[PDB]
């Protein structure tokens, strides 16, 4: 019963995936936005770095 | 019994979908609606790395953000000094069919792999003064599509056998095997804490895997075709997948379902490689149309285009300090962008 | 492991000629540039000649320019030094030194044993100053070795080209610190290099019996490489 | 110059690496790339032994001062669309088809091996990557095919075959069916050779086909064609 | 006074010619932009084709300048300006024919050594490119250095009443050598292709023969009348041959050869056409 064993394994994997705690999309989106705004200054690709200190000029 | 198992599986999938829908009240497009748009992104080519004679398939930057490694079908793995375009090293590969390469965080080792189903680790810091094959890892029954270094002794590889592997380099044996993907696993990304990793496969799904336990933490199914690239967010709580249906998708682990889709009408070609900036605000995706788009991850709008390559942009990378973006295409030229 | 063996030294009549050969084993000779450096019987080190990998670039010291010729045979892994019209100032022990140059490399990793040659009896160059000739030291203590340069060794690329060497009694010099900050491979973490501009220091913490020797300060900014006078340590 | 002594030596090392890369590229550019393809038990192994006598397996041989590399993908249990672009630009594709499996239905199914072989030939020949790459079609096992068609009509594989059960006519018919799958009639050419396990002219035919491909490529390079 | 004396001694339609010439300029500009726009054309073959297009463009410019400056306004010209104009047309035509020679030489070298991938050897490329201009400029500059009819009025040409017959003889000899080289190289290319095709057993040869015949026939038919006049002027004394006065049509044929050259070098090249429509 290889097919039966595979189906049981898939069902167990799905059940184990269904027992995790999920937060709402609003909270996760807010966290991601907050992370983006917090690290915006340290991003030299968003703001063009001056040519004085960049390594390629 | 098989029919009962299948109906139990579909009931569990329905419960999964209902739970995901319940924890979905505000769309990421609605939350990131009043924020200031990034605007037009103008990145110019600063360095052009010449010396490869065949199409380039892989590239990895490294922690120092100065050296980099490139793999091409001509059989040469070239370590460049990106600042001065100097070739620090040129390793002749035993197999010319290479489509993945990684540079160790310490910098003492470099990895490569391809159609030979073997992951080759080369020692860069040798007393003899040359570069030798430190180790060869075998056991995958399909082509090696990606490989990433955890440390000097542990590596994580993805293959076309619908299976990922975690190898201990010193022993050379598979410490852990991650199975559950239905299609060819084409890319993997490592979390910043190196405790979890996401793998995208050809089954139009991505899987979040626990490195220590070896179990599949999560499974995300949003795409409609083969997923060719994947990359964690800088915070490690989310990831982005580029696929063959000309769309990118941002998923979040805590939410467990898809957040955003990045697509535009005049794009019908698949995505070969994706990468994030240092802050994660910009998502860079290389396409088949010889270009490399730069999307605003929060706003899903197009921010820029990196059109400087005469062939398909196969590999994409961003320095750990976000200083520059390196693109390797099939025209045998790497280009650094700022 | 890697080794360099010098041969061809001996007593020669002044005004004659002599050929010295350095045989290299254990490493890729063709990928390493090679230096010849003398040391006088009772004086410090002194750079003599240099040949790059592939013999593309060749340099000589102003004292030896014209009279000496440096060459390399990569297929048989040998470094040749032909010396014509030898003067009384050339009596010294010669070392062949391997040196590979790339980003993050450590030049002057390995020194040969050296061969002794004894014959019968400037300006525009950076002078490296080590005023301290010798100080007594106690094992387990901390000592600092100071170095001075006439011209700043810091380049526009951020690299301070200063190398630190230690010569134990009866042994060839070995590299401790390269580029003023980085420790050479196999060197205990006791040694620490510092300094900036024209003044430099080398710090030794909890030194032991085999740290006794002569410490040399060498620059690599302008290619007429110059060593310091030497600062030797003695136990009490 | 602004460069330091160490920087100058690093640049010299980079120049030496460049010259070694150029030498390696010149050595590799004068070498023929052949991609070996075929269905299960088509006869790729026999072709490999014939070439040798006169993941991915690479066979290196030499004929008439030409160095040939043959890439037998073989045991690559993965999607061909994910790694077949790596072989774009090979000099030629050597496709092996076993004639004798025209009436054998054990595909792995209820469809014969020959239909699967024609499906694979259609996929490779009309692939977007191999639009200009010529196909070298090897119809192996001619003797066993000739012995089989004595009592097994080709109607089992081709129900519209009204020709006689003779070796020459049936072989020509099968060749025509494979050649009609070539939609790229003008950009590429299919070279057909009927081989078996007891012949030695296969390497000569491959050399002639590669010579013709090289002549055509030179004519295209000069704009003379 | 020298030009009047020479025209006395030697015995010495435009709009349509200028229109046909402007057609050559437009066609050469189209071919050049086709070469530049397409990235896959950055190869030595298409570089030689672009050199040929540029040479034809310069030939058209020179012929238009001549036609505007010919007629009754050539007397107003100083003899130095006459020398510069004629050396202009001569340097423009020699560069075109030398571009044909360079194309033939590169094709012959490519066919002699098959290889597999035609490497972008730039040393030979630049040597041929530089030669096709250096020898052209030198040959066009000989008459102004002193090789002309001053103090040699009795030995002056009639079609060009200021250029010495010796200069025209040297130019004719150079043209003979150059045309023979082109013809021999193309015939030899066909010979190698035919023999190497025959030596293999299981077309391209027929298409190559058609292309070679087209190129050679067009070039020979265009330059034959200019050739026969450039010989007959030396072979005929002044004040005798009336046919030399109507030399405008032969030089129209010679320049419409440069006009036709892009058509020949594009129509025969299938990839060139496929890039040309799009
Ligand atoms: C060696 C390479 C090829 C050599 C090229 C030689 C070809 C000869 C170019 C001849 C230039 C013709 C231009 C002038 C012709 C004249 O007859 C009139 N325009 C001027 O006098 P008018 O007609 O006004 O009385």
């Amino acid at each position: 019963t290889a097919s039966i064993a595979q189906a049981r394994k898939l069902v167990e994997q799905l059940k184990m995936e269904a027992n995790i705690d999920r937060i709402k999309v609003s909270k996760a989106a807010a966290d991601l936005m907050a992370y983006c705004e917090a690290h915006a200054k340290e991003d030299p690709l968003l703001t063009p770095v001056p040519a004085s200190e960049n390594p390629f000029r | 019994e098989l029919d009962q198992l299948r109906q139990e599986a579909e009931q569990l999938k329905n419960q999964i979908r209902d739970a995901r829908k319940a924890c979905a009240d505000a769309t990421l497009s609605q939350i990131t609606n009043n924020i200031d748009p990034v605007g037009r992104i103008q990145m110019r080519t600063r360095r052009t790395l010449r010396g490869h004679l065949a199409k380039i398939y892989a590239m990895h930057w490294g922690t120092d953000s100065r050296l980099l490694v490139s793999a091409s079908q001509d059989g040469k793995l070239i370590i460049w000094d990106s600042y001065t375009t100097n070739k620090v090293h040129a390793i002749p590969l035993r197999s010319s069919w290479v489509m993945t390469c990684a540079y160790a965080p310490s910098g003492n080792y470099v990895a490569c792999g391809g159609l030979d189903n073997i992951c080759s680790i080369y020692n860069l810091k040798t007393r003899e003064g040359n570069v030798r094959v430190s180790r060869e890892l075998a056991g995958h029954t399909g082509y090696l599509s990606c490989c990433r270094f955890l440390d000097d002794n542990q590596i994580v590889t993805s293959s076309g056998d619908t299976t990922c592997a975690l190898w201990d380099i010193e022993t050379g044996q598979q410490t852990t095997t991650f199975t559950g993907h239905t299609g060819d696993v084409m890319s993997l990304s490592l979390a910043p804490d190196t405790r979890l990793f996401v793998s995208g496969a050809c089954d139009a799904s991505a899987k979040l895997w626990d490195v220590r336990e070896g179990m599949c933490r999560q499974t995300f199914t949003g795409h409609e075709s083969d997923i060719n690239a994947i990359c964690f967010f800088p915070n490690g709580n989310a990831f982005a997948t580029g696929s063959d249906d000309a769309t990118c998708r941002l998923f979040d682990l805590r939410a467990d379902q898809e957040l955003m889709t990045y697509s535009h009408d005049n794009i019908i070609c698949g995505i070969t490689s994706v990468s994030f900036s240092k802050s994660g605000r910009l998502l860079l995706a290389g396409y088949d149309d010889f270009n490399c788009n730069v999307w605003d991850a929060l706003k899903a709008d197009r921010a820029g285009v990196l059109a400087g390559h005469d062939n398909r942009v196969s590999c994409l990378g961003v320095t750990d300090d976000g200083m520059a973006v390196a693109t390797g295409s099939w025209d045998s030229f790497l280009k650094i962008w700022n | 492991d890697v080794q360099l063996v010098e041969s061809g030294g001996g007593l020669v009549q002044p005004g004659g000629s002599r050929k010295l050969s350095c045989s290299a084993s254990g490493f890729a000779f063709s990928s390493f540039g090679m230096h010849w450096v003398r040391q006088a019987p009772e004086k410090g080190l002194e750079w003599v000649a240099y040949i790059s990998s592939g013999s593309g670039t060749i340099y000589y010291a102003d004292t030896v320019k014209g009279r000496f010729t440096i060459s390399r045979d990569d297929p048989k892994n040998t470094l040749f030094l032909q010396m014509t019209s030898l003067r009384s100032e050339d009596t010294a022990m010669y070392y062949c030194v391997r040196s590979i140059y790339y980003y993050g490399s450590s030049p002057f990793d390995f020194w040969g044993q050296g061969t002794t040659l004894t014959v019968s009896s400037g300006g525009s160059d950076i002078v490296m100053t080590q005023a301290t000739s010798s100080v007594p030291v106690t094992p387990g203590e901390s000592v600092s070795i100071s170095c001075r340069s006439s011209k700043s060794l810091l380049h526009s690329n951020g690299n301070t080209y200063l190398y630190w060497f230690l010569q134990r009694p009866g042994q060839s010099p070995q590299l401790l610190i390269y580029r003023m900050s980085n420790l050479a491979s196999g060197v205990p973490d006791r040694f620490s290099g510092s300094g900036s501009g024209t003044a430099f220091t080398l710090t030794i913490s909890r030194l032991e019996a085999e740290d006794v020797g002569v410490y040399y300060c060498m620059q690599h900014l302008e290619y007429p490489l110059t060593f310091g006078a030497g600062t030797k340590l003695e136990l009490k | 110059c602004t460069l330091s002594a160490e920087d100058k030596a690093a640049v010299e090392r980079s120049k030496m690496i460049d010259r070694n890369l150029r030498e390696d590229g010149e050595k590799a550019a004068r070498e023929v790339k052949l991609l070996l393809l075929g269905a299960g038990e088509s006869g790729k192994s026999t072709i490999v032994k014939q070439m040798k006598i006169i993941g991915i397996v690479e066979t290196h041989f030499t004929f008439k001062d030409l160095h040939f590399k043959m890439f037998d993908v073989g045991g690559q249990r993965s999607e061909r669309k994910k790694w077949i672009h790596c072989f774009e630009g090979v000099t030629a594709i050597i496709f092996c088809v076993a004639l004798s499996d025209y009436d054998l239905v054990l595909a792995e199914e209820e469809m014969n091996r020959m239909h699967e072989s024609m499906k694979l030939f259609d996929s490779i020949c009309n692939n977007k990557w191999f639009t200009d790459t010529s196909i070298i079609l090897f119809l192996n096992k001619k003797d066993l095919f000739e012995e089989k068609i004595k009592k097994s009509p080709l109607t089992i594989c081709y129900p519209e075959y009204a020709g006689s059960n003779t070796y020459e006519e049936a072989a020509a018919y099968i060749q025509c069916q494979f050649e009609d799958l070539n939609k790229r009639k003008d950009t590429k050419e299919i070279y057909t050779h009927f081989t078996c396990a007891t012949d030695t002219k296969n390497v000569q035919f491959v050399f002639d086909a590669v010579t013709d491909v090289i002549i055509k490529n030179n004519l295209k390079d000069c704009g003379l064609f | 006074d020298i030009i009047v004396r020479h025209y006395n001694y030697t015995g010495k339609t435009s709009v349509v010619f200028i229109l046909i010439c402007c057609f050559i300029i437009l066609e050469n500009i189209f071919v050049l932009l086709t070469i530049w726009k397409t990235k896959k054309f950055h190869r030595p073959m298409y570089y030689f084709i672009g050199n040929l297009a540029l040479s034809d463009l310069l030939a058209g410019v020179a012929y238009t300048a001549n036609l505007l400056l010919s007629g009754a306004t050539t007397y107003k010209l100083t003899p130095a300006q006459w020398f510069l104009r004629e050396g202009s047309m001569f340097v423009a035509l020699s560069a075109s024919v030398f571009s044909l020679l360079a194309i033939a030489i590169e094709r012959y070298i490519t066919m002699l050594k098959m290889k597999l991938h035609n490497g972008s050897n730039n040393f030979r490329l630049f040597l041929l490119i530089s030669a096709c201009w250096v020898i052209s400029l030198i040959l066009g500059g000989l008459p102004i250095m002193g090789w002309n009819c001053i103090s040699a009025l009795s030995s002056c040409s009639t079609v060009l009443p200021l250029y010495h017959k010796h200069y025209i003889l040297f130019c004719t000899t150079v043209f003979t050598l150059l045309l023979l080289s082109i013809v021999i190289l193309y015939c030899r290319i066909y010979s190698l292709v035919r023999t190497r095709s025959r030596r293999l057993t299981f077309e391209k040869s027929l298409a190559l023969l058609k292309t070679v015949i087209i190129v050679l026939s067009v070039f020979i038919a265009c330059w034959a009348p200019l050739f026969i006049l450039l010989l007959l002027d030396v072979g005929c004394k002044v004040k005798t041959c009336d046919i030399l006065f109507r030399a405008e049509y032969f030089l129209v044929l010679a320049v419409l050869n440069s006009g036709t050259n892009p058509i020949i070098y594009t129509l025969t090249n299938k990839e060139m056409r496929r890039a040309f429509i799009r």
